[PDB]
DNA sequence: ATCAATATCCACCTGCAGATTCTACCAAAAGTGTATTTGGAAACTGCTCCATCAAAAGGCATGTTCAGCTGAACCAGCTGAACATGCCTTTTTGGAGCAGTTTCCAAATACACTTTTGGTAGAATCTGCAGGTGGATATTGAT
DNA sequence: ATCAATATCCACCTGCAGATTCTACCAAAAGTGTATTTGGAAACTGCTCCATCAAAAGGCATGTTCAGCTGGTTCAGCTGAACATGCCTTTTGATGGAGCAGTTTCCAAATACACTTTTGGTAGAATCTGCAGGTGGATATTGAT
């Protein structure tokens, strides 16, 4: 069902590893059971450190 | 000529991989690693293909784990670069004492 | 010539694994770090893949023997089979 | 010619049940397949050690959703639960 | 007057226990963040020892039940039998 | 009057309790602790006295130990003063998410 | 008349205790905390070698599975002595009857 | 620099923890039988090694740029220790459950027969996906 | 500090390879139906250890006060990265072929299971003793004006 909803998200019709990885590791309970499990072909979630990223002086107001 | 800040390329690629799944290691050398380390253990030793792709992607796993760990230590540094002791702080914390 | 094979996990591919990982900035010492890091891994879970080997009684290294030697470091592998 | 088993069938009529506009990827099926291996494993396992320690040689429901209890957090053990009890019941229902 | 008793985790015993820790200074904000952490420490053991204990219909918390509790935490315990 | 300089008395006190093995928390705190929690899953529970030492010894090894990596993470950010973001630190890298 | 029976390896550490170190002895909770080494790592061992087993469509564990074992969770010089001598010891006991 | 507190050394005297004898009684081995299992011989096809050749994408040295790391200085507030004392921890009877026994009974295995459905070979469609337009969002270097 | 110029990302068809779905056949896996059995629920007993809070001794927790000392902060210099580009190199891939090695499979002895008997080792009670702990004192360690 998750990784459906995450096919819909990227407009998949098929489910792929990706889904499932990302399905995972946006869902509290089961990052807990898989937290330790390695899916291959999987990746990483986009998951950026805040002070990573540049500064509020980026140069677009508008 | 044009020229962008440092920094930018990097966020771009950081983007750009997160965002994809494809391994990052070129096959070959990798295979020829792994031959050279088991080949240390036992002589003429054949591997499957597909073992050999798990392995890869149980090492880079394993490594970008790693980086996350050391990036969390140099941030928690008050640093943006990473340097040896936060890898060896982290890995002492998974008790990956080696 | 070659170097011992171990360069060719090359900087720029632990740069692209670093910035998978988030990072921005990283020291030049880290690479040979890392290299080592990968050695110890990859000894303990190709020793154990080995292992399963050897008990088998096969000269092929199957994608089973490191799914288990994977599983008993803590570090299960999914899509592979079993 | 051998003879290798596999849960595909069943994920693929769930994947109907719940999604049926929708596909599914072969690797993604291994991975499936290799979930339900794990769980199957840690599940069967916990209720054989719970089982020792009980001085029991029969694994019976009772085990099962101990074990389950013990491993799964909160409502995904609470639907779980109820899920595998009712379906038990019906079993024992329908004779 | 009582506190919910998770007070009675005193300061100076987790002083006491941060000095075993080898610990030289301690920022004031540590203490009750330490027993946050004791608290969810301890709840998972206890659920399951009950868990366990709920299993063997017995209305007794046993060392076995805290045993196998923490055997499934990755955190076993030596010298209270099993 | 005569008056120490600080840190002798805490190094002391370190060496005497690293030398030592007795439990540092009281018992009847403990007790009343581990009744209460237990009491909010299950109602009119007995508790072995051992079952208590038991967790009582797991309670204080786990802690120590995580004062320890705390006290690593403080030395590698060049402090001596533990704060809450390095137990934070140290408990995510376990995986102790909570 | 009733009563139980309690089993545990205690007699056994102690007179090995003896061997190595005759003017020695050792607390009782120290024994059990040796009782409840030795109980783990043969779970450990047993688990282990039956999994192996299970993957190699094997009906019967041997001495190869338990070496292999101790060889996946053993380290180094601690497996190569462990293992020289439970050779030894089939090798002993093949001899002697 | 030493002397005031700290911890180490030494002495000695008990008791209780632990080392040691005396049972019996549970299981650990000796001896038939049998039934499974492993290893060995011989076919045998899948696959992995190997090499060799033609793109192809990326590695890699070189140098220009500037922002991150790190050191000097310093302030200030926060944390550490003595001292006083309060107070809460430790020390000093029954009965709620916890284990042992019988027993007898629901439920689980074992065996024979029959069905069904999931593996597996082979045919066919639909969408992921490379690529060709079109405009917008994300960055800098003048605004 | 962000607006007029750059220029990566998106939008959206669009054919099309090739994944993927569907269709058919086998036999191995599940299920029905009968006999036996044995594990465990439930009564029911003996005990053992654990809830109960009362009050005193004493020693550890709380809290005050003060010092110091270190963690926060700013500034600044340097150096170790970041990054463009040229251009070399060392992957990729296809593709093709030799040989090896996984796999099957067929068969006889090896190995271990399983049932029955005689030991004799071990658990446990009961006894004895000797070393760890208390408790005090003398002495080498170690740290502030």
């Amino acid at each position: 069902e998750l990784a459906g909803n995450a096919a819909r998200d990227n407009k998949k019709t098929r489910i792929i590893p990706r889904h499932l990885q990302l399905a995972i590791r946006n869902d509290e309970e089961l990052n807990k059971l898989l937290g330790r499990v390695t899916i291959a072909q999987g990746g990483v979630l986009p998951n950026i450190q805040a002070v990573l990223l540049p500064k509020k002086t980026e140069s677009h107001h508008k | 000529p044009h020229r962008y800040r440092p920094g930018t390329v990097a966020l771009r690629e950081i983007r750009r991989y997160q965002k994809s799944t494809e391994l990052l290691i070129r096959k070959l050398p990798f295979q020829r690693l792994v031959r050279e380390i088991a080949q240390d253990f036992k002589t003429d030793l054949r591997f499957q293909s597909s073992a050999v792709m798990a392995l890869q992607e149980a090492c880079e796993a394993y490594l970008v784990g790693l980086f996350e760990d050391t990036n969390l230590c140099a941030i928690h540094a008050k640093r943006v670069t990473i340097m040896p002791k936060d890898i060896q702080l982290a890995r002492r914390i998974r008790g990956e004492r080696a | 010539v070659l170097r011992d094979n171990i360069q060719g996990i090359t900087k720029p591919a632990i740069r692209r694994l670093a910035r998978r990982g988030g990072v921005k900035r990283i020291s030049g010492l880290i690479y040979e770090e890392t290299r080592g890091v990968l050695k110890v891994f990859l000894e303990n879970v190709i020793r154990d893949a080995v292992t399963y080997t050897e008990h088998a009684k096969r000269k092929t290294v199957t994608a089973m023997d490191v799914v288990y030697a994977l599983k008993r470091q803590g570090r299960t592998l999914y899509g592979f089979g079993g | 010619r051998s003879r290798k088993e596999s849960y595909s069938i069943y994920v693929y009529k769930v994947l109907k049940q719940v999604h049926p506009d929708t596909g599914i990827s072969s690797k993604a099926m291994g991975i499936m397949n290799s979930f339900v291996n794990d769980i199957f494993e840690r599940i069967a396992g916990e209720a054989s050690r719970l089982a020792h320690y009980n001085k029991r040689s029969t694994i019976t429901s009772r085990e099962i959703q101990t074990a389950v209890r013990l491993l799964l957090p909160g409502e995904l053990a609470k639907h779980a639960v109820s899920e595998g009890t009712k379906a038990v019941t019906k079993y024992t229902s329908a004779k």
